[PDB]
């Protein structure tokens, strides 16, 4: 007999078209990220503002597509860190969508801060065991 | 109202002819879309000469049918042989053999835009058993291509 | 069938327009109309002239979209 | 004066979106899409059109052509050094 | 008896008359097939709902003040044969298909890709070729649903690619960022109604492609070689994996 | 190199700087080094034979394709 | 029963009435014969498609800016007998049948030589001479298809030969080359749409036959003899091949 | 052809711009009717020469149609260069193993 | 047993058609050979690959705009200094480089070729400088 290794399950043309569009989108994203990084490389890491510590090395697999504050509060509670909020929460919610699998709470908080960007910022003070989310001074 | 398959090609036919060529002794392998037909030079040419036996034309006809079973853009016919006289000698011999096989395959019109030809002489063997002349395992003609779409 | 003496039709790969059989081998059979076909004989009047002009005929003349009249399709 | 730059609908054709207020055509025999908008034909394809002759063209980043031409029931294309034909229906 | 499956549609019935039969069979088959294929497309989209959320993440492209970035369309090697003796060519054209605007919620992929589904309840040369023609109509409806989905995909790809292209051009200084001003009223109102912290945001300048080519900023990426890296046994090794079908051209 | 045997295994040292003795470019993927004239000739011979010539540093693969460049 | 073959036409049926039968038989036979011969002509053209591409290579005659060269028609020994006591004679006349123009795709042989094919569906002095007259109509349709193909060949030959004649006359300076000017705009546009490298090509001067006979350039070919060449045993030898039928006049 | 050669005989052979070398003497039987760049890239890949492109590709493609049988890749590249003419030009640098197709500076 | 070519001209008229095609192709090749104007490598006015190590680094560029900006950016990426000799024209010299893996030396070669006679690029490796020389 003659065979070739990857005999997967049948695929649908809907998924095929979605896969082609997704690959095109991925290529556009790669080009855009590369050109922006060349234009202005990053200078500061957010690990300064979110310094890891013990009990921030607890790990979590998150699947979240809601506002930032509830996920941050759940992360802080699971890390046994008191949650604090600074600034007025804007009328338009700061939605975040984190879909990861088993990474440390410090890494999840870093991802959340990066996804928030100019809308919100997460800080961690391990001396006072405080996770602080602040909504930026826009408006 | 529209063709249901590429004209003159069948999957059962492709499988049957691959089986038949492998049974005969011509190695027909397929890794991915890439197809290889390795032909021992003893089944095509005379002893270290670029002159096909008249009997080998039936084998070349079967290989032409196999190549016609696919749609492709470029085939490659390469020739290797055991060391006989000189580096230039086996290089010229292998180039001539590739030219002749390519000419016959081209005449037996295959769906191939380009048929590249080359002979490296004794540069890339596939066996450590170099004993023999044209009966040696690494004295062969490779027809390599990629199925188009 | 199409993937005969292979396993059988696995699925139609619309990206290439062909069928993929139960072994890794593709199939010679098309599965979408956008599969690359070596179409060389195309039926129809006024080819290479824009196609037949859609008018209600008063005579048997078949007039193409560029004004050229197709003598091979007109009534006699 | 200065002639027109090109048809802005060719950008939508490049992206694959039909030009507004157009109708689809059924291109068979190859990877192409055609739409008829103003008694013209707009074709997205990766192939090269040889015979029918087009009015305007644009090329996208990855090498996809958007042609604006007159309506034609057949397109002569060069797939890979091979001349074949695509049958356009629905004209 | 079922309109949601070709089997049930066929089991429903287990030159003028012939043509009428063909037409009605095609008509009944097409709608049922289109509805069923739309249902299956929706099932696939819901299966990949989280992946589609990762891919078409309109939320991450949203600007500072919750402003949707404009959609920029790009074309290259532009040529227009205006008539005999006149053509116009251009290296690249950029166009603003949609302009930036204030938003309250980021767009989602469902607005573009979702395929409307309602189960359509509906009913020799009499019920012999009816099955073959209703199967033909079912195939036609499946193809029509696939074309609709393909167009929806093209639309969402155009929009998302336009926003990404705007981000890239803004990085390369080919477009101007939207300028928005806040008027900061104090406590505003009368004895019947007051608003404590009244602020009015207004986009005083929409983004626009700038024609001052001198101000653009090129970006040149690079790939890292053995520079500043090098027992340092730098070696071109033959001993490696070697392809089976080596000379493929 | 030994080019015929069976596995054509061989070794080409690479000098990063453009020395007067070794000034012929080799593009091992994105990482480029310099070698001599005889080394370029034998590498081109292997390229004609269509043999992968991945670049290895300390027994570690770095970049797969080797193509001769300006001499 | 088949309209695609004379055998099928004849098997379909296996003074006023006689004349009507003859007329209808000729009418049905002619269309079927013309369609079948058009199909066979197309098959032959597709068989020789690559050779036809080599012969009528309109692409190689295309000028610098993708301009189709004009078609020039030539006649010799012209005479016109205007009336009694008046004739006008001329050694050669050159005419511009079609003027040069910008093109985007080179012409192909199919635009001229392709024969449209559609299978035409259609139905003693009753079905005895009907076969004879349908065979006559089949022959008439075949001849009509051959005449149409002959006209198509004449048209493509006129166009290709006119382009070749333009090239020859341009070599011998009897026509002027087309003059094209490029207006090179910079980055052109506004905030809504920009074009990077805007260029406007315009044929400012069409080619035309120049009447300044002083400026023409004659071309004289030659054939190489034993000049500058020549043991050198130059010899006129009888010993050679001798034709069997020698004095044929 | 005769009248134009007499009017102006050629003075330079394109063998200067496309100097043949080893592995450019590999042979190929081609049947191609598409744009120039893909055929040149395939020829260069089969000759193990890196393919480089110079100049902006025009909107109107540089179509070529080569229908030959078993001639060396140097001869095929020479044929492609001659057929391209004023639109495109093929050069071969064998020291750097580079096949370079450059589109002319028209437009 | 050897078989004849399937496309062999074995018709009384097909043979003549095929030889006519052969002659037409030969005459077209001769005409193109006469037509073609070539620049010998010795008299080629194009940048020759500067061979500088920093310039051999691979890159990926997608640019369509003024020559000055891309040349300056390429020089800065190569770590060479950059200078311009001449007066910038009113209408800028517009170029386009769209490559995914090409060295900075080859990109500069393409930039020079596309600039043509409006501007030229010189590379000094000993004193690592990229000079853009405008034309008047």
């Amino acid at each position: 007999k003659f065979k070739k290794p990857p005999i997967n399950n049948p695929s649908d043309d809907a998924t095929i078209k979605l896969a082609e569009a997704a690959v095109s989108v991925s290529d556009s994203m790669l080009e855009m990220a590369k050109v922006e990084k060349v234009i202005t490389p990053p200078s500061k890491d957010n690990t300064l503002t979110i310094p890891n510590a013990y009990n921030l090395q607890a790990r979590a697999s998150v699947d979240w597509s809601g506002p930032i504050e509830e996920l941050t509060a759940r992360i802080a509670k699971a890390a046994h860190f008191r949650f604090r909020v600074l600034g007025k929460s804007p009328s338009v919610p700061v939605l975040i969508s984190i879909s990861t699998k088993d990474e440390s709470l410090a890494e999840i908080l870093r991802d959340i801060d990066y996804q928030a960007g100019k809308k919100a910022s997460i800080h961690v003070y391990p001396n006072s065991q405080v996770v602080e989310l602040r909504y930026a001074k826009i408006y | 109202k529209l063709p249901c398959r590429v004209d003159g090609a069948c999957d059962a036919t492709i499988i049957k002819m691959m089986t038949d060529l492998n049974k005969k002794g011509i190695k027909v392998a397929s890794v991915g879309q890439n197809y290889l037909i390795s032909i021992p030079a003893s089944a095509l040419f005379a002893d270290q000469s670029p002159r096909l036996n008249w009997a080998s034309y039936s084998l070349l006809n079967e290989i032409a049918a196999f190549l016609k079973q696919f749609r492709k853009i470029a085939i490659t016919v390469t020739s290797y042989s055991s060391k006989y006289v000189s580096v230039k000698r086996e290089r010229a011999l292998t180039l001539a053999r590739s030219r002749v096989v390519s000419e016959y395959l081209w005449s037996q019109g295959v769906d191939s835009r380009i048929i590249f030809t080359q002979g490296l002489g004794s540069d890339k063997p596939i066996t450590s058993y170099t004993l023999g002349g044209d009966r040696s395992p690494n004295a062969r003609v490779e027809i390599t291509f990629r199925r188009a779409v | 069938g199409c993937c005969s003496k292979m396993g059988g039709i696995n699925y139609c790969d619309s990206s290439a327009g062909r069928l993929v059989c139960n072994n890794g081998f593709y199939s010679t059979c098309y599965c979408t109309r956008h599969a690359v076909m070596d179409l060389q004989f195309l039926m129809g009047c006024c080819l290479w002239h824009g196609g037949v002009y859609p008018q209600l005929n008063s005579s048997g003349l078949v007039v193409c979209n560029d004004g050229y009249v197709s003598e091979e399709c007109s009534l006699q | 004066g200065i002639p027109p730059s090109a048809n802005d609908l060719l950008l939508h054709v490049l992206e694959g979106v039909p030009p507004p207020g157009s109708r689809r055509l059924v291109v068979s025999g190859g990877d192409a899409r055609a739409w008829l908008s103003n008694e013209k034909m707009y074709v997205r394809t990766n192939l090269t059109i040889l015979s029918p002759g087009w009015l305007a063209s644009m090329t996208s980043a990855d090498g996809t052509h958007a042609y604006e031409m007159q309506k034609s029931p057949v397109l002569l294309v060069s797939w890979h050094g091979k001349v074949m034909q695509l049958k356009v229906e629905g004209l | 008896g079922d309109t949601g499956s070709l089997a049930g549609l066929q089991a429903m019935a287990d030159k003028i008359r012939e043509m009428a039969l063909k037409e009605t069979a095609l008509s009944v088959g097409a709608q049922a097939g289109l509805a069923w294929r739309a249902k299956i497309i929706d099932e696939q989209l819901n299966k990949q709902a989280r992946n589609l959320d990762a891919i078409y993440d309109f939320n991450s492209l949203v600007l500072e003040h919750n402003i949707l970035p404009p959609v920029l369309l790009e074309g290259r090697n532009t040529l227009n044969l205006a008539d005999a003796q006149s053509i116009r060519i251009s290296d690249r054209t950029y166009k603003v298909a949609k302009q930036a605007h204030f938003i309250t919620t980021p767009p989602t992929w469902r607005q573009y890709l979702w395929m409307d589904y309602v189960k359509p309840e509906a009913p020799k040369a009499e019920k012999e070729i009816w099955c073959i023609y209703t199967e033909r109509g079912w195939k036609n409806g499946i193809d029509q649903a696939n074309t609709i989905l393909e167009e929806n995909i093209a639309r969402i790809k155009e929009d998302f690619g336009g926003m990404i292209l705007y981000r890239k051009l803004l990085a390369m200084n080919m477009v101007s960022p939207p300028y928005v001003s806040h008027t900061d009223l104090g406590v505003t109102g009368d004895g019947s109604e007051i608003h404590i912290d009244d602020r009015v945001l207004r986009i005083t300048a929409l983004p626009e492609l700038n024609v001052n080519s001198a101000e653009w900023r090129a970006a040149v990426a690079k790939d890292e070689n053995a520079l500043e890296r090098f027992q340092a046994k730098i070696v071109i090794t033959n001993k490696s994996w070697q392809p089976i079908i080596a000379p493929v051209s | 190199c030994d080019l015929t045997k069976f596995r054509w295994d061989c070794d080409l040292p690479v000098q990063v700087k453009p020395s007067p003795a070794s000034s012929l470019l080799v593009y091992c993927g994105s990482s480029y080094g310099y070698i001599t004239k005889q080394q370029y000739d034998i590498l081109a011979r292997y390229q004609r034979a269509s043999v992968n010539m991945v670049l290895d540093i300390n027994g570690e693969y770095i970049d797969s394709p080797c193509i001769g460049a300006e001499r």
